[PDB]
């Protein structure tokens, strides 16, 4: 049966892997230790799907810990939820990237790159059918995008049949965590862009959004922004793991939303979102649900889906509810806004129902997005990129580790070309 | 007072003027709403 | 005696299994464990061990979520557990997945059980093969069957229950590759095929039973009746008796033109069944009515070429004829020129039964009703109208090329597409 | 056997069948549920079930607040779910809004009703329809209406009771509109349409019954009575039957010329009821006063053209006949010459029944008279002055048109009115 | 079914919509929470037409409350009923109009209609089938009157078809509360004119009037008049709530009301009004309410309707009467008063029976008059504009947030205009 397998480079991918496995054990009742403590038969029924079975009753997930600094891992390895890991699955070098993305691709990941794909063979053959490997990190850092991208690379000539997802965290358009952002980002996307069966893009500055305007949360921390991440990761995969009315797994989303090979960027999105005191103002429907979630305000990365065209859309609910309120709904999103979608897709929506709810939750719903709006955050990456590039500046870095100029034009070069093509596909020639 | 009668009417059509020329350019794409969905009426053999 | 075995394919095939068998095991009274707690009905049901009848359906998907669901329900006890075949990846709404790729590694194990299901049979009659056109696995693997079944046997007639496309409704992006390419491939392999859409059931369900929340069983609970409508003349005696052969002798005027649509009457609530007398006129009057058809069509776009009439229960032959007659001379309905009698009529005493805990309300007669029409040539071009607009442009081909398709396969499934509506157009005009 | 079907549309026409139906139910022993608590009442009840009685009404309006008053009150169980049919938005005393806008939305359901109903009647004869002037959809909707069923069916009768709007008495502005649009509209659909008046039934409720708080049930009592008298001799026999269409052939002299005056007698209360003692030749002459009419107008400004005379109960020919003689002899009333026969009797046994808590005694005698005569034509006259009034600076014009209602139709209309004012006054010259 | 969307703008509209639906949730009996705790059915058969259910049997109002300054909405969530609101119709500015009208229409209108037109939407789509829109405002504030005609306009081109019912208070004929009021009723009515379905004026001197001179009460304050003014607004739409003998909704109204599309300012009144020492010497009847209705003290608006004659008159009565004395006092106005109605239209009333009473006495009455005497009341706004422009008194406040004279001369044009219809429409001509 389908089973999935989960790596996690760099600060901010060890961060939400964390954030993302505490979800994840509350939702099938395992406890700190390892020891199931639940109450349904379902949470057991489709446990191989995560968690591996040792002697004992005792659960270890299926997660590996890669870090080029071992302070991220020895904070989580101290913290909770700390002991169900397997103390094999933490690989970690002595030296880390320093925001440099040549160091974590050529000089430091080729050290430990051999290691991580030890482990993860070791775990694949325990797997008895194989869905695909997950994986986060962050695309602003040096060892979180320069070992993902190595270790997409190196999975994708293992498995080439397997399913790809990342959910990277595309950088911000206001304010910048790094001053070499540009340059990870842009050498980062060269290698999704051919490597990646489908591609997840988060932005901080939308969670903060989030965060401020619709929980009404004064102090938001990180935690909260790894929580609603997590979210959204459980709600992709539901459909692996409880039975439902008309299932999808991940192969059949990356069918319905990428028409095309190089399109595979989309924007995530959750519902409901209420305060602690907001939540006794409204109902519990179907149709709020879709309200919020084609809102651009709720999108999770910092795009407008109104200065754009949806090409495909995902919604997959959870929770007892009726498929005819689903459609009807579906149907009066697409005519009402028909000049929104592309014309050339009839029926830009799929849809996907689980029966299982969240825990404490009546309903919930996920949305997946693939808009052209989305080569608006290429174009202005690129914009920097080439204004940072003319003066050379910060280059000396990368090139003094074996990359050249040549490099950087093509990766350029790339992306203009996705910029070009996402920009071509809204014309209607009919 | 005839001069200032046609200064109003000339304010008054430049007014209608730049009304008709922002309603037609926000009528082109539209807005993002939802609502609910309106059931059709039935076909009958009659 | 006559014998049929009924074929369950993808989720869909497996949900209106779900829901035929519990009708089935309630009206012939039998337990979910298979032991009667007190005979026609070894048509469905064979006799193995003492006093235990197992029901002759086999059970197919690529998928195991949902036979697993089987596995552990009510019916556990039920089914034979080797006709339960499950794979491990779905086709994932890819036709070629479930056609070339992931279909050829179970289909001889599925050939095998049916193989082996009916030689047990002695009085044979034909398959029923409940699918969706939509689906990955539910297209690609019923072609792929259809096509076996016909090269092993092809005497046998073969009957599917399919889910047409809705013109509005989709829960699919790739929906009209995989419905043009099995609607091609098929074409050739069958003798008849009843097609429902979900947007005319959940319409069906709102304005007659009054369901506001019409949730998938009550759209499979409704097409469970039609089907055990269909075979109560096979389970059951009558003043006249319909078998299987006489369906495709008598609605399929030509090999190409074998796609019927299926209503039901009385769907009524169980408030209104107080204020209403259920008499045959009027239900075999509804059953004509556009608000009533189970597919998105409207038949006053059209003309009739055959229709067949089954009548349940309290059913009189002399009223039966008097409304078939009185439907011929209302000229709001059309028939074709060259069929001047385009009827067919079948009587069984056994009334419908009622699912405890359902939406129907019970009645002592009802009326299941079949028309080959014209009127699906104006659907057949909506779906090529969308293969067209999808095509143009190449979107989605790479999927289904990576698995073993060439890309003239789409163009050849568009030129048989155009030759049928051809078909429906030259067939359509009066002489 | 005959059978009746009853529409009734707007506030008006709903509160006045909710009457008509309480009082129908009364006199058959019909209990509010529809059942019997122990056969001539297939005219208008349809039996069904085991034993339960569906009466033969339509009911329509733009606004849900008067039907859903209906659907909860204690005749809920009653009537058939269907034939409640309710928009959303009211036409909110605008013809053009019931006519054109609103009416065409819910126009096509409302025919699916009348059609299904009418298919289930075997010798159906005609439709009764209740409505008011000054109303929107009132008006508006029943023009249409009739338009569709005159197109429809064309031979069958079609009866009108309308409010006819008070000389004094308003409760609207724009009226005379209304009245006189949909006058125009229905001038060439309705064999007959006898009218009342709330100001003389305002009238007659203090002058006879001694009530000071005549609310509208006391009005919708009588009308309910006035109704069950002209429909006892099809509900009943008796001596002298008289059926829908000889309404029309004796009361109507030209297709123009169709309003006719509706009164009843004896109207009394329960105190004045013992001191006297009831007999034919008086209440024969009590049905000729100007204060007993129902209308508020005076015949003696007129001349009778034809008289309808229902008699129900203790009633015996020789004295009917000797008190028309009488009346034909007295020279304060008048007939026109052309007509030297102008009286049509009709005779039932069954006398009327008493409503607990109403306001009318016992009686065993009791008459409905129905007369046309041209003393109706002060009322058009006085009509057409406040729609001249209000038409000469174009007051409301623009609510209508802005409906999509040209300003030629008022012309137009108001044209025909005065054609129709001048047929009134040729036709009533001796000659 | 049929439904109503109620906004206030302003301090004076904030504090009438919080008196309105304190007045409201008592008649329906809904506690401050938002539970139900009534008696009756009909309490809840019709409560979609001000109140959305939400989960947990609670009720939230239909109200969007909306102001430039945060003083007066934080003061109503302060204080009681201030929980029953949803949050999230709060919708307030920081830098305020300061009794400008350009400022509120120009400078902060512009900034804050995006997101009250945003709220709007969103409580207008999760309605079934709307019925109108109804304003509370003044006319001579800066933020009401000019947000109101901001929002009129808006709303205007956005449902042209709906019903847009104003409550706006014009300035008093003898005591003025600011300056520059003349300024702002001329700019709002010269928008009132044109993109308003019908509007009721009310004065607060006619108000201080009645409550001392018919309550007898030594002190009124502001609670008492808006106390009366809920009282009305609660008659003019019982029709729509209540099951009724002869029932006239919103657009029944505006068809019998307004003869010509220029003609829509009213003169409201109630009845019956007595204090508690005289209610045990008069006796509730027909013809007491009809005389108390018809009379000029009684009138809400500073207006004497004995100077012009009436050209429509509506009343709506509730509780349970017989409609044979409603038609014979009726009869009995039009021939007494009959040098007081417009000879080209008989008829002049229209007459709705509300079968459940008032919450309180067993009969009341609502009395809604369209007389051309109100033109008295823009002739002597005119005369003060008049007197203000030719010095240019106050104006370059106006011009400093980009107005121009030519604005205010069109404004005084049109209200001229308006007022010699008003006035020349007294000629029979017949
Ligand atoms: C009475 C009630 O509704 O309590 C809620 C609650 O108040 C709200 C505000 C919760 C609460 O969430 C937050 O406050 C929050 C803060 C930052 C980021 C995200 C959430 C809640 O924490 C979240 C929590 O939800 C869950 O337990 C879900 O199963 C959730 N799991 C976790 O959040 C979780 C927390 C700790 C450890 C493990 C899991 C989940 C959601 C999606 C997919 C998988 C799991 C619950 C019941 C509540 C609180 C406690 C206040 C919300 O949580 C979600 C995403 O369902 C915020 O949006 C909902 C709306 C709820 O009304
Ligand atoms: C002792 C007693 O029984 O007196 C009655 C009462 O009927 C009197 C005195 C009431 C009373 O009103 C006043 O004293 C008053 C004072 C200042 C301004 C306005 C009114 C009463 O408050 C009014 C109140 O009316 C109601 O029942 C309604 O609820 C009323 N709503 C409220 O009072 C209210 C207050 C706060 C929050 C929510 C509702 C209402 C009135 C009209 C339309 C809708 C609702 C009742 C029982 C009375 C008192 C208490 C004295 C009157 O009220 C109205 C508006 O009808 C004053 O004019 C009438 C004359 C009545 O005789
Ligand atoms: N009426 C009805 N239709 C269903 C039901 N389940 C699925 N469908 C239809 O099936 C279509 C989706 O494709 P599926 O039949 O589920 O595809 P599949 O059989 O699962 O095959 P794969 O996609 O490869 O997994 C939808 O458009 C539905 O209309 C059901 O329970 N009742
Ligand atoms: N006799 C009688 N007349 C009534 C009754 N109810 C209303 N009316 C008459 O109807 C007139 C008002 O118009 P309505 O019939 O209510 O109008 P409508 O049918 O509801 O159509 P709309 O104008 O769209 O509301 C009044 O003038 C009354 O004369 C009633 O119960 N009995
Ligand atoms: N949402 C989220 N983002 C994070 C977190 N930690 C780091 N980031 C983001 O990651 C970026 C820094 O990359 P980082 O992982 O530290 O570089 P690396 O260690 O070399 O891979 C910053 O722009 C942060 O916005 C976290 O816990 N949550
Ligand atoms: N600051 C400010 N003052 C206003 C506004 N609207 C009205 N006013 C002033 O408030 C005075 C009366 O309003 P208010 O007392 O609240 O009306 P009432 O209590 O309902 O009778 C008017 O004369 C206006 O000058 C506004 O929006 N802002
Ligand atoms: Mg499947
Ligand atoms: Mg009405």
């Amino acid at each position: 049966m389908r089973e999935i397998v989960h790596i996690q480079a760099g600060q901010c991918g060890n961060q939400i892997g964390a954030k993302f496995w505490e979800v994840i054990s509350d939702e099938h009742g395992i406890d700190p230790t390892g020891s199931y403590h639940g109450d349904s038969d379902l949470q057991l029924e489709r446990i191989n799907v995560y968690y591996n079975e040792a002697a004992g009753n005792k659960y270890v997930p299926r997660a590996i810990l890669v870090d080029l600094e071992p302070g991220t891992m020895d904070s989580v390895r101290s913290g909770p939820f700390g002991q169900i890991f397997r103390p094999d699955n933490f690989v970690f070098g002595q030296s880390g990237a320093g925001n440099n993305w040549a160091k974590g691709h050529y000089t430091e990941g080729a050290e430990l790159v051999d290691s991580v794909l030890d482990v993860v063979r070791k775990e694949s053959e325990s797997c008895d059918c194989l869905q695909g490997f997950q994986l986060t990190h962050s695309l602003g850092g040096g060892t979180g995008s320069g070992m993902g991208t190595l270790l997409i690379s190196k999975i994708r000539e293992e498995y080439p049949d397997r399913i790809m997802n990342t959910f990277s965290v595309v950088p911000s358009p206001k304010v910048s965590d790094t001053v070499v952002e540009p340059y990870n980002a842009t050498l980062s996307v060269h290698q999704l862009v051919e490597n990646t069966d489908e591609t997840y893009c988060i932005d901080n500055e939308a969670l903060y959004d989030i965060c401020f305007r619709t929980l009404k949360l004064t102090t938001p921390t990180y935690g909260d922004l790894n929580h609603l991440v997590s979210a959204t990761m459980s709600g992709v995969t539901t459909c692996l793991r409880f039975p439902g009315q008309l299932n999808a797994d991940l192969r059949k989303l990356a069918v319905n939303m990428v028409p095309f090979p190089r399109l595979h960027f989309f924007m995530p999105g959750f519902a409901p979102l209420t305060s602690r005191g907001s939540q006794q103002y409204r109902a519990l429907t179907v149709p709020e649900l879709t309200q919020q979630m084609f809102d651009a305000k709720n999108m999770m990365a910092a795009c407008d889906p109104r200065h754009g065209r949806y090409l495909t859309v995902a919604a997959v609910f959870r929770g007892r509810m009726s498929m005819k309120e689903v459609d009807e709904q579906m149907l009066n999103v697409q005519n009402k806004n028909s000049s929104y979608f592309v014309e050339w897709i009839p029926n830009n929506v799929k849809t996907a129902v689980c029966d299982i709810p969240p825990r404490g939750l009546k309903m919930s719903a996920t949305f997946i997005g693939n808009s052209t709006a989305i080569q608006e955050l290429f174009k202005r990456i690129s914009e920097q990129f080439t204004a940072m590039f003319r003066r050379k500046a910060f280059l000396h870095w990368y090139t003094g580790e074996g990359m050249d100029e040549m490099e950087f034009t093509e990766a350029e070069s790339n992306m203009n070309d996705l910029v070009s093509e996402y920009q071509q596909y809204q014309d209607a020639t009919a | 007072g005839d001069q200032r009668k046609q200064m109003l009417q000339k304010y008054k059509e430049e007014k209608q003027l730049q009304k008709l020329k922002e309603q037609r350019e926000k009528a082109k794409r539209g807005i993002f709403k939802v609502g609910r969905y309106r059931p059709d009426m039935p076909c009958f053999l009659l | 005696m006559r014998e049929c075995i009924s074929i369950h394919v993808g989720q869909a095939g497996v949900q209106i299994g779900n829901a035929c068998w519990e009708l089935y095991c309630l009206e012939h009274g039998i337990q979910p464990d298979g032991q009667m707690p007190s005979d026609s009905f070894n048509t469905f049901f064979s006799e193995t061990g003492a006093g235990k009848h197992v029901p002759r359906a086999v059970f197919v998907d690529l998928e195991p979520t949902v036979i697993d669901e089987v596995r552990t329900g009510t019916y556990r006890q039920l089914f034979h557990p080797e006709q339960l075949i499950t794979g491990k990846e779905d086709a994932a709404n890819n036709y070629a997945r479930g056609h070339y790729t992931i279909g050829k590694e179970i289909i001889d194990l599925v050939l095998d059980r049916i193989r082996k299901l009916a030689d047990q049979c002695t009085g044979l009659q034909g398959f029923l093969v409940f699918h969706s056109f939509g689906g990955g696995t539910g297209s690609g693997f019923t072609s792929l069957l259809m096509e076996r079944l016909s090269v092993d046997y092809g005497k046998k007639s073969k009957l599917e229950f399919s889910i047409y496309p809705a013109p509005q409704v989709s829960t699919a992006v790739v929906e009209p590759y995989n419905s043009i390419l099995t609607t091609h491939t098929t074409l050739e392999h069958s003798d008849c095929a009843f097609m429902v859409d979900n947007e005319a059931i959940y319409d069906i369900c709102r304005r007659n039973l009054d369901i506001e929340r019409p949730t998938y069983t009550n759209l499979n609970r409704l097409i469970s009746q039609i089907v055990s409508s269909i075979t109560a003349s096979l389970r059951f005696d009558g003043a006249l008796n319909v078998d299987l052969t006489e369906f495709q002798t008598n609605l399929v005027p030509y090999p190409r033109i074998h796609f019927p649509l299926a209503t039901y009457a009385p769907v009524i609530s169980a408030e209104k069944a107080y204020h209403e007398q259920l008499s045959v006129a009027e239900i075999t009057n509804a059953c004509f009515e556009p608000a009533n058809q189970m597919v998105k069509c409207d038949p006053r776009h059209g003309k009739y070429m055959a229709c067949c009439l089954l009548y349940r229960g309290d059913v009189v032959p002399k009223d039966v004829n008097a409304a078939i007659a009185t439907i011929k001379t209302k000229r709001s309905i059309q028939f074709v020129d060259w069929c001047p009698t385009g009827f067919k009529v079948g009587i069984n005493y056994q009334p419908p039964t009622v699912v405890p805990g359902g939406d129907l309300a019970k009645v002592q007669r009802a009326v299941c009703m079949l028309s080959n029409t014209t009127a699906i040539a104006e659907a057949w071009a909506r779906l090529d109208h969308k293969f067209d607009l999808m095509y143009a442009k190449r979107a989605f081909v790479h999927w289904y090329v990576g698995e073993g398709m060439e890309e003239g396969e789409f163009s050849e499934a568009r030129e048989d597409m155009a030759a049928l509506e051809k078909d429906y157009e030259e067939v359509g005009v009066d002489s």
